[PDB]
């Protein structure tokens, strides 16, 4: 059982913790989801391969740009999240996001996650974005922002239908082991 | 970390954590407020504990079963005992403000009306100073902790059987030596985000959304002295 560590990273309301606490969770967050992910190693089993994967957020550290590095120490793969129904949380990727990781995790694979996958075909969400001459984030549109930034790949979930989150944490464990 | 705490923390939320008959008299915005008062707690309680397995159990562990040289063990858990000191303080508070909440005749229904005034004074004057210089001096010298962490069990032997010896407890699996460190930096950056979440349900008593409002302002506020006054140090 090898040890690798994972570091989400991401704008405020990208639903990174949301899906922390979704994949570390036996269960669903039925009746309270937890403001905060505190950590949690999790035992994967991905290939034939047995690791043990240790969770980190960066959640609350968005605006404290000397104490968020503190969370990059020894990552083996970085999640970039941004979420589906902001637009500018896409925007944010290459130009905030990518120069850190890059510069304080040089050589650690990105998979850019986009997250909220659901509302992608929400009516509010359509209504509302549409105010601000805006729509949900294409499949291409994320695709396009992975090879732009050089990611090792693109994927897409949803916490609150636990689509595609499973596959997210077992693809960042392939990334983590190659060398 | 004590039985009667644990248990009484053990739950997922506060509406597990009373009985379901409690829980049904109360409304709905009532029931929502709790659930993060309770979190604020659990996770100081959490907190707590990780700080105590950091001075009783990695940090005295050193001292009473190697020969490390002096200074070393300081350099690996730094102000550890200030910020044990500090944070059961706190959780002393918050348990307290809890215990006064009780039904009488119960051990687990309570509602705490009162949260804003216990913020208030962990987050501002000497206390706030004291937690600031604190987290500074903590942060500037939690990469060079892990760094010296690494030579050691890189190099030492007896370090290596030491630390594996420690953490092979199932109930320690998320708390080595590197996460602790990471758990202390990280907590501090948790509280506006479980306080702006307790205030967001707290506008049925004015004199409480401003004392929510108050102590999330100065919440802020330290961790922007906190960050200003980080300067990495290196081994
Ligand atoms: C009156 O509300 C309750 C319902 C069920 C059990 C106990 C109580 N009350 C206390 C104070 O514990």
């Amino acid at each position: 059982a090898i040890r690798k560590k994972l570091v989400i990273v991401g704008d405020g309301a990208c639903g990174k913790t949301c899906l922390l606490i979704v994949f570390s969770k036996d269960q669903f967050p039925e009746v309270y989801v937890p403001t905060v992910f505190e950590n949690y190693v999790a035992d994967i089993e991905v290939d034939g391969k047995q690791v043990e994967l240790a969770l980190w957020d960066t959640a609350g550290q968005e605006d404290y740009d000397r104490l968020r590095p503190l969370s990059y120490p020894d990552t083996d793969v970085i999640l970039m999240c941004f979420s589906i129904d902001s637009p500018d949380s896409l925007e944010n990727i290459p130009e905030k996001w990518t120069p850190e990781v890059k510069h304080f995790c040089p050589n650690v694979p990105i998979i850019l996650v986009g997250n909220k996958k659901d509302l992608r075909n929400d009516e509010h969400t359509r209504r509302e974005l549409a105010k601000m001459k805006q729509e949900p984030v294409k499949p291409e549109e994320g695709r396009d922002m992975a090879n732009r930034i050089g990611a090792f790949g693109y994927m897409e979930c949803s916490a609150k239908t636990k689509d595609g989150v499973r596959e997210v944490f077992e693809m960042a464990t392939r990334a983590a082991l190659q060398a | 970390s004590m039985e009667m705490d644990e248990k009484d923390f053990a739950a997922d939320s506060w509406s597990l954590a009373v009985d379901s008959s409690f829980l049904q008299q109360h409304k709905k915005e009532v029931m929502k407020q709790q659930d993060v008062i309770y979190e604020l707690i659990q996770t100081e309680l959490h907190h707590v504990r990780t700080l105590k397995i950091m001075t009783r159990l990695f940090r005295t562990g050193m001292l009473e079963e190697l020969h490390l040289e002096p200074g070393v063990v300081q350099g690996l858990f730094p102000c550890v005992d200030e910020l044990s000191d500090i944070h059961t303080r706190f959780l002393s508070q918050l348990l307290e403000r809890r215990r006064q909440a009780l039904c009488p005749g119960s051990t687990r229904n309570f509602v705490i009306h009162r949260l804003g005034d216990l913020l208030i004074s962990q987050f501002s004057g000497p206390s706030a100073e004291q937690m600031c210089k604190t987290y500074s001096e903590f942060c500037s010298r939690h990469s060079k902790a892990l760094k010296l962490y690494k030579e050691l069990y890189a190099r030492d032997k007896r370090f290596q059987q030491f630390i594996r010896k420690v953490t092979r407890p199932a109930v320690l699996k998320r708390h080595g030596v590197q996460e602790c460190i990471l758990l202390v930096t990280q907590r501090i950056t948790k509280y506006p985000l479980l306080i702006s979440r307790i205030l967001q349900h707290s506008h049925g008593i004015e004199e409480e959304r401003q004392d929510l409002t108050t102590a999330l302002g100065l919440v802020k506020e330290l961790l922007s002295n906190v960050d200003e006054g980080i300067y990495q140090l290196e081994k």
